[PDB]
């Protein structure tokens, strides 16, 4: 009875770094933050991409997306309601292809932040997804998607 | 022995890297004859004491272990000799089966130790043979008081 | 591409949706989200045949693939097109790069693979015992591509080893490593799986204690 | 595992993604790359220490709820990255092993599991006291530096221990 | 040996003609013809039967009359000499035993414990089959 | 049927033995972390396939399966043997009871 | 009476139902007749009891009665061969190969769930010239220049020179009514109209049952080359509502998640759906918007969850 | 290999020895030097195997 | 034909009357044949406490725990039922 009802391969997490908030009607997957960093942090006033995927559970519907702000003031250029038994992609992951040259409504609601405070790869930061339905905290990861590591300066011997 | 140092492998090290204190495999096992302390190791549950600001590591037990299995290896004739009671010059061996006392804490401690050797090898038994690594290191702890108890008795009746 | 992607919905409709729901969320205790996993996973978990998994146990085993490369490539870029995420490597023609993915350097990949990879497969690549009803399979039968995107999305169980840990220069050196040691013949006569203690312990009772046993009862008498 | 020159390199938390294990080495800004003779001595010492290698774990963030700190160590994690000793705290093998989605350090040299989630302690096995967690965060220019020595000994327990 | 003999080619006699309307009968009113693996089946079957009852049918041309085959026979007319019947032997259960281990060789994927199953199955049944044959040791 | 003993008394003895084992190896699907046999037990083609029920399960039920039955054609040998050779000097094959 | 003496059969909706049921009505009957009057032998042998006041007389011991046997091996006989007659009477009216179906469904039904094509409506009254799609079916016939060998192999394939992941005998239509692990595939049909199923099976053989249809089959993968007929058509479907489905073979560990439904709805309303359909709309929007419950009213797409005592 | 059936032969004239009885009255000495034999031998062979740092 | 009737005069050494009789095990006399009862009960209800005590360590599951017990149990019953005989004189 390691296949019981408690099973190791059926209790598992997707290996990305996003979360995956479930809470509310729609569900939330890969929520992560498009925010490359040269330094300890990245400064307040830099713009950072919100990519997440959200989901409509039921198709009876919770497409509204109202506001989704934090610290930070949120803002979801191009704001659309996609939701319908579907998916709404707001941003392009990295490795997010495109099928057309041309984008529909321009942007697919492309979600970014002004951080108004210093943040770090590695870190929790909450983000209060509303919507019409409820609201969740999330606590969004930072995701580094393709980017590969920088060079670390050589070291110098002492 | 040179049919069997040509034709089969034994210790590729060259498979295996230096040693280096982060580096590891999943196997590490020492040979056979070891097996049997490695086993111990796996088998005995994780029992520590801690004196007055003191240490006692699960690690001690194996040691002592070997010190009965070795002060019971040693001395095994001196025991043999108190209980029964045969202090008679013998030069006519004994068939097993006109033991079957004797017989049977034999086939019990060879149970024993191929309990403990093939718990040394619950790693590979596991991957190989598809049984959950916890399930074969409870059916090690398991054994190690059952399995004696169970081959005792058929082993003496065995020899009757 | 449109019609690529057009199969690979078509495939994913009809073999995981009651899996992973049909927006690729995962569903509850059933599997997981597929958004943001990628190509990458993809490729290696149906290519070798993971997926069409059939059963939720301890450890979902390598079994044939359920569909072919180019199923295989529709699946990946459906999935890649969701969310977003890490893709097969390939090389000018188009097709999933497996020869160029031989790093060239071994003893580099040979320390890689003993600091990473030994850990729970083998010293030799060999397989490995893990908690409970778990296993590291043999790297044997993985081909470079699929050794590269096991290291690049870690399956269950696996750390994943993202592209800045293990850049692709690392991870076609650990490729090339793994494809020396399965292809590379034991040298010293048949080398008893990889482990070598208990092959080897239990190689010495059976054909080195029988024939001395056996010798011994030839030259010696019965009484 | 470069053949002998700059063996050891500098970390970033983004390099760790959820659900990595990486092993790390306590390299100085003095330990330089092995280029010169007076390194590649330290870079030696660094590499063959028992007690040196640590491995460093990304928490998946759906996960971090579940996590259970223990007490004097409810900040040694920087965020969602968590350094434990790779040495076992059982007769001191390396516990390289590491299990994501069910957060299992395993030890194979006795195959002990020490739950990664919770404070790293061991859920089965022989060993019976947790892996001993480095203090991390990072310094300037982002690199990911040891917030301070483990608070207890971290190799196998001896004697005089747990005073 | 005659009755036995009957009772085979009975046997044979219907399998032989139930082989021959499933392979009339699926070859047409069945949507690919000769189903292929039922009428295999049937047919060798009935050459089961046909093997079985052809030598027994031999034997009893060849044999007179025994007293179990004899109405009327007295219990002093089949007494005798009856042949070998081995006595006590443990080399079943190692046969058994070894075949087990080829067996789950096979099932777990272990070419190695294949390989020693089978080297254990030839050990054991040369035991067996040599049991009570091999003369005493000469010294 | 008033015989002494089977035809091949040490082949029914193999055969009890095998099938003691066969059963034995089939069951022990259970003590594997996939678990036992899932496909049913008339084990239908595709869900029996590598893909489906992949687990190590299914391999030893088949392998039980086999050695079970290498033993059960076994003492169908030994039995039908055993009725066609040995029988009483008065037991005419219409004269053994139904049960034979 | 009928009811309770059909030992539970649910009351057909299709003339082939009805028709099943009545042949089903008239061989439990037989059964019972027989199984009576044998439980009768039986209990009244069973007041053949060793009275005491019988001495040491043993009974007539007869045995070997010809002609009594030759009756009871005789009757049967002719018990049988009329239940044969009847079988093969009402077998033949269940395929009867209709070439008009007033409306075909392609029911492709995969591991764990199910899906409908609507494959072609044709009402014969005049109206639904529709057709499924088909430019989704694509093989994979892996005839390459080459394999491993430098020449001179060039394989085509394993099975009749293509791939086993050939997927070829899935046939793909416009109007899918897909069912998800959360929502359960409701079939929306027509009352009172020749429907036919065209039955496949994606990854494993496995089993389509409508006990409503007192009848079933299975999908087998790729029934063409198993040499079934996986089609088989329904003459009418006079009660409407919503009637349960359930896979009636072993899909895999899910197989018990594997229910859908069938809504026989009137001929109009059946209309507006399919026009609803044809238009980007969901099955339960298209269910909706002729007021009709969106979701499965019979059954629903019950816990993913493995079980009632996992922690959640 | 040597050094693998030098510790299985103890192994088995050790066992050979025990169910025969060879320990007793005349012979217990031998019984105890043949054990400490035995541990040697075990271990050497795990300083034989540890000497190639591996 | 080719054998001989074999006869050993053993060294006989205790007196070989307390314990196991001939009847029971029939080479009594040609070696140790007899392991007091009291020992073997004393053993087994070590190792029902053994398998009971086993349950403390270090595993958050508890089918282990269950195992423990139900062999534990087992033991105590064989135990029980064999001391039970004995003192009664092997009844029921
Ligand atoms: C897959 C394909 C592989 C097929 C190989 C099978 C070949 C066997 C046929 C040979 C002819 C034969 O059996 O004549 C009986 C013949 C007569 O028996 P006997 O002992 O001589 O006569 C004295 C009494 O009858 C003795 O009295 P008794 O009471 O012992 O009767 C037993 C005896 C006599 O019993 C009979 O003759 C009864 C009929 C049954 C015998 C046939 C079954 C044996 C094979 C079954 C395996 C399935 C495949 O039969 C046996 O010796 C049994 C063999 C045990 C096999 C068990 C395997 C597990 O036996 C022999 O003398 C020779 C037997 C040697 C068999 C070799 C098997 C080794 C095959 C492994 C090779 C590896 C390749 C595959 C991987
Ligand atoms: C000889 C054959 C046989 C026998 C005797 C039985 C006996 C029973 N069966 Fe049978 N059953 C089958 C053969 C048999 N079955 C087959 C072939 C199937 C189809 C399988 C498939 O679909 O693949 C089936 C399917 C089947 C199902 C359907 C399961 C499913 O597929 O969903 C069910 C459900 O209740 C069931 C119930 C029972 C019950 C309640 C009994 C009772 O008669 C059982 C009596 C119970 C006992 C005798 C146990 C009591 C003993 C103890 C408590 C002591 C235990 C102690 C130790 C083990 C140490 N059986
Ligand atoms: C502490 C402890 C012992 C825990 C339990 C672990 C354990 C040993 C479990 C049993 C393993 C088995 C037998 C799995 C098969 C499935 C199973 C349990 C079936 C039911 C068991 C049962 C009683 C069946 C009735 C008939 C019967 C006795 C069947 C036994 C079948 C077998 C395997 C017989 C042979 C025994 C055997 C050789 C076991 C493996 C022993 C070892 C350590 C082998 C090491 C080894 C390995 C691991 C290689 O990979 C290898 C590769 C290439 C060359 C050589 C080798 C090699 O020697
Ligand atoms: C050992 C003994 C007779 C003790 C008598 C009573 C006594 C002195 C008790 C006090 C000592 C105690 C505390 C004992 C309990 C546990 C114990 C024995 C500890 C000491 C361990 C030790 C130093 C020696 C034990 C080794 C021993 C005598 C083994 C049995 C030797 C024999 C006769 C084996 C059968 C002959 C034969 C044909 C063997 C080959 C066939 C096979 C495969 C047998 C099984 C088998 C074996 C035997 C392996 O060693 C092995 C190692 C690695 C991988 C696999 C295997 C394996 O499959
Ligand atoms: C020579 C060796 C002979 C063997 C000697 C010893 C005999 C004593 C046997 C004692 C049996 C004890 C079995 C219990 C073991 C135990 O306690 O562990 C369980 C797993 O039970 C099991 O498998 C049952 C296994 C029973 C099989 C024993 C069969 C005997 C075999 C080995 C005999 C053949 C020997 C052949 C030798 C060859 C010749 C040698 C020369 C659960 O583990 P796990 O896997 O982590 O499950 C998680 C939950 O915990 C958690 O809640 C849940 O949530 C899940 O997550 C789940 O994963
Ligand atoms: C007096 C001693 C006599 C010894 C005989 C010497 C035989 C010489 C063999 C020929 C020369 C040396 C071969 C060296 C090349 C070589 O090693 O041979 C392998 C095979 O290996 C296997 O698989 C096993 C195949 C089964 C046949 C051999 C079984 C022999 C055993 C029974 C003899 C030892 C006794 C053990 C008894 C134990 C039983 C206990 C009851 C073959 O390749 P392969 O098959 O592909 O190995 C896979 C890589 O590819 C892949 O990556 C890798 O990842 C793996 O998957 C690997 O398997
Ligand atoms: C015959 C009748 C025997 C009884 C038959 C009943 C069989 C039903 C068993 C499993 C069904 C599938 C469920 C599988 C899931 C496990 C159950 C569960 O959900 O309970 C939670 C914990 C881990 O969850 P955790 O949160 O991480 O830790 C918790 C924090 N404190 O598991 C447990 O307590 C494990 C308890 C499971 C029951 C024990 C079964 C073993 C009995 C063996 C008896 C054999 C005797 C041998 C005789 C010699
Ligand atoms: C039964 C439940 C299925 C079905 C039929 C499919 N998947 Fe999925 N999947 C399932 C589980 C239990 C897991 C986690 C453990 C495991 O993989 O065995 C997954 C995981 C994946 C992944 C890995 C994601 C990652 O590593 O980040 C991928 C890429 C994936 N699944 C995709 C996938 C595809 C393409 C399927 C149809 C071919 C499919 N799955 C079916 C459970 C199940
Ligand atoms: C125990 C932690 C762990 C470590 C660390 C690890 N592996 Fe794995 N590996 C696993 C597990 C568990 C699987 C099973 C994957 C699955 O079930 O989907 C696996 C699977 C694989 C596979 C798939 C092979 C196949 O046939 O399916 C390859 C290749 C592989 N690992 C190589 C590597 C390499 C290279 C490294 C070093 C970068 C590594 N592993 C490090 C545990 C680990
Ligand atoms: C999931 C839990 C729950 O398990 C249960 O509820 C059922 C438990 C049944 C009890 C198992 C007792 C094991 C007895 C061992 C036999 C004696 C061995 C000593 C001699 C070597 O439990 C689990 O995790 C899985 C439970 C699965 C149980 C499967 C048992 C299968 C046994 C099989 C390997 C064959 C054993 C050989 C017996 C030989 C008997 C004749 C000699
Ligand atoms: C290897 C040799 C092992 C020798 C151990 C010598 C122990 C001395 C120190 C014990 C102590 O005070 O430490 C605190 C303890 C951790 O907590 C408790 O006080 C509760 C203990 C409850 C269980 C006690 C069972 C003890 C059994 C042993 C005495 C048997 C040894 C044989
Ligand atoms: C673990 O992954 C598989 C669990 C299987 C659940 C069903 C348990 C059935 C047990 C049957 C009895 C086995 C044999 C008992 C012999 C003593
Ligand atoms: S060496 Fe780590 S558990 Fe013992």
């Amino acid at each position: 009875c390691s296949a019981g009802q408690i099973s190791q391969t059926t209790t598992q997490e997707p290996a990305v770094n996003g979360v995956n908030a479930q809470a509310g009607q729609v569900s939330l997957r890969n929520v992560h933050l498009r925010a490359p960093q040269q330094t300890d942090y990245v400064e307040p006033g830099t713009t950072v991409e919100l990519l997440f995927v959200a989901a409509n559970d039921s198709t009876e519907s919770n497409k509204l997306k109202s506001i989704t702000s934090d610290v930070g003031e949120v803002t979801l250029t191009g704001d659309s309601t996609v939701p319908a038994d579907g998916v709404l992609i707001v941003g392009e992951p990295d490795g997010q292809i495109q099928a057309v040259e041309n984008a529909e409504a321009a942007d697919a609601v492309t979600a970014e932040v002004e951080l108004t405070k210093p943040i770090t790869n590695g870190l929790l930061y909450d983000f209060t997804f509303t919507f019409e339905d409820g609201e969740t905290t999330v606590a969004v990861p930072i995701s580094a998607g393709e980017q590969p590591r920088r060079p670390v300066p050589p070291a110098g011997p002492g | 022995l040179g049919l069997m140092g040509g034709l089969l492998t034994i210790n590729p090290i060259w498979n295996l890297g230096p040693y280096k204190p982060s580096q590891v495999s999943a196997g590490s096992q020492p040979d056979f004859y070891m097996m049997w302390t490695d086993g111990l190791i796996r088998l005995w549950p994780a029992w520590e004491f801690y004196p007055f600001g003191h240490t006692i590591p699960q690690g001690v037990w194996v040691a002592v272990g070997m010190g009965l299995v070795f002060a019971l290896l040693i001395a095994y004739p001196f025991i043999e000799k108190k209980v029964t009671g045969d202090d008679a010059h013998h030069n006519l061996l004994q068939r097993p089966r006109d033991v079957p006392v004797r017989t049977a804490i034999g086939s019990m401690a060879i149970a024993l130790y191929l309990l403990l050797t093939f718990a040394c090898m619950n790693d590979i038994i596991a991957l190989k043979f598809h049984i959950s690594l916890n399930a074969t290191t409870w059916i090690g702890r398991i054994g190690m008081v059952v399995l004696p108890a169970i081959v005792y008795f058929v082993a003496y009746r065995w020899a009757i | 591409q449109s019609a690529l992607l057009r199969t690979g919905k078509q495939l994913f409709e009809t073999s995981c949706v009651s899996c992973h729901g049909a927006n690729l969320q995962g569903v509850p205790d059933r599997g997981p989200s597929l958004i943001g996993t990628g190509e990458a996973a993809v490729y290696f978990q149906v290519s070798t045949g993971r997926m069409p998994a059939m059963r939720g146990e301890a450890q979902a085993p390598s079994k044939p693939p359920h569909f072919d490369e180019s199923q295989i490539d529709a699946l990946g870029a459906y999935v890649q097109a969701n969310g977003g995420g890490p893709t097969v490597p390939r090389d000018d023609h188009g097709a999933v790069a497996q020869e160029s993915l031989i790093g060239g350097d071994v003893a580099r990949g040979g320390d890689l693979f003993r600091l990473n990879c030994a850990s729970c497969h083998n010293f030799t690549g060999k397989g490995g015992a893990l908690s409970s009803g778990k296993y590291a399979p043999d790297l044997g039968d993985a081909n470079p591509a699929q050794i590269y995107t096991a290291m690049l999305t870690g399956p269950q169980n696996m750390p994943k080893f993202s592209d800045r840990q293990l850049t692709p220069d690392e991870k076609r050196d650990i490729v090339a490593y793994v494809r020396e040691s399965a292809e590379t013949p034991s040298y010293g006569g048949y080398g008893l799986g990889g482990f070598g203690p208990a092959p080897e312990g239990m190689a010495m009772w059976i054909i080195g204690m029988v024939a001395a046993i056996g010798v011994a009862m030839w030259i010696g008498s019965r009484a | 595992g470069r053949p002998g020159e700059s063996p050891f390199v500098k970390m970033r938390p983004e390099d760790i993604d959820a659900g990595g294990m990486e092993t790390v080495f306590p390299w100085r800004e003095s330990d330089g790359d092995g280029t010169t003779v007076e390194s590649e001595h330290k870079l030696t010492e660094i590499a063959m220490g028992v007690r040196n290698p640590v491995m460093l774990i990304r928490i998946k963030p759906a996960d971090m709820h579940r996590v259970i700190k223990r007490k004097g160590q409810e900040s040694f994690n920087f965020g969602e990255l968590f350094a434990y000793t790779k040495v076992c705290s059982h007769l001191g093998c390396p516990s390289s092993l590491y299990e994501q989605q069910t957060y299992r350090i395993l030890c194979p040299c006795h195959q002990s599991q020490f739950d990664a989630l919770e404070f790293a302690k061991p859920i089965f096995g022989p060993a019976a006291r947790a892996l001993a967690q480095l203090p991390i965060t990072i310094d300037e220019d982002g690199y990911l530096v040891a917030n301070g020595d483990f608070v207890e000994p971290v190799g196998p327990a001896f004697w005089e221990r747990k005073s | 040996m005659h009755i036995e003999a009957r009772l085979f080619e009975i046997l044979t006699a219907f399998f032989a003609l139930a082989a021959v309307v499933y392979a009339v009968l699926t070859a047409m009113f069945a949507t690919g013809g000769v189903e292929w693996a039922g009428t295999t089946a049937l047919v060798l079957t009935t050459g089961l039967t046909l093997i079985t009852g052809t030598f027994f049918r031999f034997v009893a041309r060849r044999l007179d009359t025994r007293p179990e085959d004899y109405e009327d026979a007295e219990i002093s007319d089949g007494a005798g000499e009856l042949g070998f019947f081995a006595p006590h032997s443990w080399w079943p259960i190692l046969i058994s035993l070894s075949f087990s281990t080829a067996a789950v060789g096979a099932a777990l994927w272990l070419p190695w414990l294949i390989a020693a199953g089978v080297a254990f199955v030839i050990t054991s049944v040369c035991g067996l089959v040599f049991e009570y044959y091999w003369g005493p040791e000469k010294h | 049927i008033g015989a002494p003993d089977v035809a091949f008394p040490r082949l029914n003895a193999l055969s009890f033995w095998l099938f003691l084992f066969g059963a034995l190896i089939a069951i022990a699907g259970f003590i594997t972390p996939g678990g036992a046999a899932d496909f049913g037990w008339t084990a239908y083609s595709p869900l029996t396939d590598a893909i489906h029920s992949p687990g190590a399960g299914g391999d030893l039920w088949i392998m039980g399966l086999a050695v079970g039955g290498l033993g059960t054609i076994l003492g169908g040998v030994n039995m039908i043997t055993t009725v066609v050779c040995m029988r009483a000097p008065g037991m005419t094959m219409f004269r053994m009871p139904i049960f034979t | 009476w009928s009811d309770a003496l059909a030992l539970g059969w649910p009351t057909g909706i299709t003339p082939e139902a009805k028709l099943n049921r009545e042949l089903w009505i008239g061989s439990v009957i037989a059964s019972f007749a027989v199984g009576a009057i044998v439980w009768g032998l039986i209990f009244w042998t069973s007041a053949f009891h060793r009275k005491k006041a019988t001495d040491t007389e043993l009974p007539r011991q007869f045995g070997y009665n010809m002609p009594l046997e030759l009756t009871l091996t005789v009757i049967p006989f002719l018990i049988i061969s009329v239940l044969f007659y009847f079988t093969v009477v009402v077998q033949e009216r269940m395929m009867h190969k209709d070439p008009n179906p007033e409306v075909v469904i392609d029911v492709t039904a995969f591991q764990w769930n199910w899906k409908f094509g609507y494959q072609k409506i044709a009402f014969a009254d005049g109206s639904f010239d529709y057709d499924g799609a088909d430019p989704e079916r694509k093989e994979a016939m892996t005839s390459r220049p080459e394999g491993k060998d430098e020449h001179g192999i060039e394989k085509v394939g394993p099975i009749r020179g293509m791939t086993p992941e050939d997927r070829t005998y899935l046939n793909f239509d416009k109007i899918e009514t897909l069912g998800t692990s959360s929502e359960i595939p409701v079939l929306v049909l027509p009352a009172g109209k020749r429907i036919e199923f065209v039955l496949n099976s994606a990854d494993v053989i496995h089993g389509f049952w409508v006990p409503e249809f007192l009848f079933k089959r299975d999908v087998l993968p790729e029934p063409k080359a198993n040499n079934s007929d996986n089609v088989f058509q329904v003459s009418e479907i006079q009660q409407t509502g919503a009637f349960v489905g359930r896979c009636t073979e072993m899909c895999g560990t899910f197989h018990a998640m594997m229910n859908f439904e069938v809504r026989v709805v009137e001929p109009n309303d059946f209309k507006a759906y399919i026009d609803q359909r044809n238009a980007g709309k969901t099955n339960a929007e298209a269910l909706a918007a002729i007021n009709q419950p969106p979701l499965a009213i019979t059954t629903e797409p019950f816990e993913s969850r493995r079980g009632e005592l996992v922690p959640q | 290999w040597a050094a693998l059936m030098f510790a299985a032969s103890i192994m088995v004239h050790l066992a050979r020895i025990f169910f025969t009885g060879a320990f007793r009255r005349p012979r217990e000495a031998n019984w105890v030097i043949g054990s400490l034999l035995l541990i040697l031998a075990m271990f050497e062979g795990f300083f034989g195997y540890s000497l190639p740092d591996d | 034909m080719s054998s001989t009737q074999d006869r050993s005069q053993l060294d006989p050494e205790v007196e070989r009357h307390t314990g196991v009789d001939v009847e029971d095990v029939p080479s009594a006399e040609w070696g140790w044949s007899h392991m007091p009862i009291g020992v073997m009960h004393i053993g087994g209800l070590l190792s029902a406490a053994f398998l009971l005590v086993m349950m403390r360590g270090n595993h958050v599951g508890h089918v282990e725990d269950w195992f423990l017990i139900g062999f534990a149990a087992v033991i105590v019953a064989l135990v029980g039922r064999n001391w039970w005989l004995r003192r009664r004189g092997w009844i029921r």
